[PDB]
């Protein structure tokens, strides 16, 4: 099926828009084996990124909602037109705000929010829910959906050490370790290649 | 009785082993150990013991006997050598040379960042006192022709102690570059902070031992960023 | 004043691989800043956000995992490699385990009896002596050097224990 | 307005250093903005790369993966240690499966018989 995708885009690219070839680079996850290893570390708790991924919408939600009852004044955005607008005027444009300029930011929403004044009576607020976004979707759930990814790499390198060790050590046919032929007339190098072959199974 | 003085001289220079006969019986040969093997030196005993690696069976002596020559071959080099009484000086102090070559690159580069518009303390004060007198360029000369004869010399002691030669020969390289064709070349010596130490290596050893896969890694955001 | 990157798609590549990659929240960094009453802004919002969470979080810190995996593997191969030279004897591969109890302890077995430098002296003993004044142990082993065998070496049985 | 940073070798070096190591873009983020017609603008580009892919991306995160590294490294000295103590005996050193199906257990064998404070009573 990936073969057959491959020729589809390569007609579509040679017919109908020079534009398709890009897609094609699309093999060297097919040619590697290694970059196959990183994508699989990638996609093998999938699941595990995408609800945290759910996760860090659902407080996104909640700091958006926050915002919007209390701080919608401090939502206020610069824009290049072809001078400053309000992004706070509705919930949906809360949470747009806080998941495109809250998440894309080394510092949270607080980076794009009005830059209070230490005389305003709304000043604790502000620092509480700058620090509070801050350190819940930035420094936690943002690095949880790594550190999925680096238990996965060692989870897929644990793996791949126990089938290498069990197919270089125990015989494939009876699981015979290799210890138990020491000392004796015939080796476990011999073992496997004259006495339990596996393919001398297959051509019986 | 017979335990221990030409007892202890024999005792000395007895060896023990327990080669396998061919009908599956052990034997116990007791030999004397000949002249060359009082030659054998112990940073090359400590070498083959660490570096030896198994083979596809926990047998680390298909290595070891293959290595045997070479080290045969290096203890009649060692007889050969003690006689030569000035390049044995040399070779005995091996480490010497590099540590003075590594501190005489420090401080070469720390001249050059903190001036460039245009025992360890004794040796500090030495070399303030040389700037303070004849000024730096001269300075800085003298060090780069006392950095590059320490050089010489940690190389010869290197091949008569017998890659690590080639990137000591781009050291050199590196070392008459500075000296003469432009002060600015000494900035390379600082890699051997790689060489001389061995953590720093071991993180460049995790950098670089997976480095296939993390050039295919760059190389699949470079894909993205084309598609984007 | 300013400048158009995209007239070319060498510049567009140029522009997001530099100051995109470049960036803590992705191309959407440098980009003109829309205004949400345009028919453009989900679009936008959706390549930024695409962008971050695809070449700024998986893809640039694929490079990293790398990295930490690498790290775990050269400590589990040292401690392997550790606790095998200082457990196990070099020449005969006989675990320490099997020296308890016995007359000879294991740190007698590696120093008298199975001292693999006592071996390298036999070997050039062996090919610095003449032929002909060989016993009988020694033509033996002689003969298995020639003959490129490996097995006159003990192998996983020390004779302390029998 | 602005002032210039290199006029001297030093100074390069702590632009560099302060204002480029705390950047999550290298150097280039400080340095002066080009145009895409100078002679020089792929050496730039070519320059911020570099510094953000070698000093940025990889030694800083190298200051990183050696404490994750020491994290795994005690973690399984200590669960080592927890397991020789919680399973050998002290004194002989002998395993908690030897005494299985025995007339007396491991747990009275450390109490009674090879109880290391009855030896240094003795
Ligand atoms: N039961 C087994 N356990 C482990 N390895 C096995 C087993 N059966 C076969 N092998 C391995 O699978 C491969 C099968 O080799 P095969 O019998 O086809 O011999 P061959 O084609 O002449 O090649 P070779 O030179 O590797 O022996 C060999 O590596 C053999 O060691
Ligand atoms: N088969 C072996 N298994 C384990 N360790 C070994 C083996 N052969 C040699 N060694 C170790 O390698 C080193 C070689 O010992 P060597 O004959 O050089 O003793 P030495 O120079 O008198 O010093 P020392 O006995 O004080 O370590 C010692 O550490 C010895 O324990
Ligand atoms: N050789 C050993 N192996 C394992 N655990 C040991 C050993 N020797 C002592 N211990 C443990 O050390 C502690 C010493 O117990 P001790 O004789 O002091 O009794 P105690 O203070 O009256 O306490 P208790 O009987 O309630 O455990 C106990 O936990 C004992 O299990
Ligand atoms: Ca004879
Ligand atoms: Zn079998
Ligand atoms: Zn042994
Ligand atoms: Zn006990």
């Amino acid at each position: 099926l990936y073969h057959v995708g491959y020729i589809l885009t390569s007609v579509l690219g040679l017919f109908a828009h020079e534009l398709f070839y890009s897609i094609l680079l699309f093999d060297l996850i097919y040619r590697e084996e290694t970059l196959f290893n990183v994508i699989k570390s990638v996609t093998r708790n999938g699941r595990s990124i995408l609800l945290t991924a759910l996760l860090a919408l659902i407080l996104v939600y909640l700091f958006s909602i926050v915002g919007f009852l209390f701080l919608k004044d401090d939502f206020i955005l610069e824009v290049d037109r072809l001078s400053t607008e309000r992004a706070c005027d509705t919930l949906l444009m809360c949470i747009v705000t806080v998941m495109n300029h809250g998440l894309r930011n080394g510092g949270g929403v607080g980076d794009i929010l009005r830059k209070p004044s230490k005389d305003e009576s709304l000043f604790p607020a502000r620092v509480v829910y700058d620090l509070l976004f801050f350190f819940i979707v930035i420094i936690i759930v943002l690095n949880l959906i790594f550190g999925v990814i680096i238990d996965t790499f060692a989870d897929l390198r644990s793996e791949k050490q126990k089938k290498e060790e069990i197919l270089k050590t125990t015989c494939f046919i009876c699981g015979l370790e290799r210890d138990k032929f020491d000392n004796k007339t015939v080796s476990f190098e011999e073992h496997i290649k004259l006495e339990h072959n596996m393919w001398n199974y297959l051509y019986f | 009785l017979l335990k221990p003085d030409p007892l202890a001289y024999y005792e000395n220079h007895t060896s023990q082993i327990e080669i396998v006969r061919q009908d599956r019986s052990m034997e116990q040969i007791v030999f004397p150990v000949p002249g060359i093997c009082q030659f054998l030196t112990e940073e090359t005993k400590h070498r083959l013991f660490t570096t030896t690696e198994q083979d596809e069976q926990g047998s680390k002596v298909s290595d070891f006997f293959d290595q045997s020559s070479f080290l045969h071959n290096e203890m009649e080099w060692q007889r050969k050598l003690r006689s030569m009484p000035l390049i044995y000086w040399f070779s005995r102090r091996m480490t010497l040379w590099g540590s003075i070559s590594f501190n005489l690159a420090v401080f070469i580069n720390i001249i050059i960042a903190f001036f460039y518009p245009y025992i360890r303390p004794l040796i500090v004060a030495l070399i303030l006192r040389s700037i303070y007198y004849l000024g730096i360029g001269p300075t800085l000369n003298i060090l780069g022709a006392l950095n590059l004869t320490n050089k010489i010399v940690f190389v010869v002691s290197f091949v008569g102690n017998r890659m690590e030669f080639l990137y000591h020969v781009g050291y050199i390289l590196t070392s008459v570059l500075g000296l003469f064709a432009h002060e600015l070349f000494y900035s390379i010596l600082l890699f051997d902070l790689i060489y001389r130490e061995e953590t720093l290596f071991n993180v460049i050893k995790s950098v670089t031992r997976n480095g296939r896969s993390i050039l295919l890694t760059a190389l699949l955001a470079l894909i993205l960023v084309y598609l984007f | 004043s300013t400048e158009r990157a995209c007239d070319t798609l060498l510049m567009c590549i140029v522009t997001v691989m530099n100051h995109g990659l470049r960036n803590g929240g992705g191309v959407g960094d440098i980009l003109r800043k829309p205004s949400k009453d345009e028919s453009l802004f989900p679009a936008r919002v959706v390549y930024d956000l695409l962008f971050f969470f695809i070449v700024i979080i998986i893809v640039l810190n694929l490079i990293f995992g790398v990295i930490i995996d690498t790290f775990a593997d050269l400590r589990s191969e040292k401690q392997k490699k550790e606790e095998i030279l200082k457990t196990t004897c070099f020449i005969c591969g006989l675990e320490r385990d099997k020296f308890d109890n016995k007359t000879v302890s294991f740190e007698e077995h590696i120093k008298l009896e199975h001292n693999m430098w006592n071996y390298l002296y036999f070997i050039v003993l062996v090919r610095v002596k003449n032929k002909t004044d060989y016993t009988g142990p020694e033509s033996y082993v002689a003969q298995m050097i020639k003959n490129k065998n490996l097995d006159w070496f003990p192998r996983m049985r020390a004779m302390s224990l029998v």
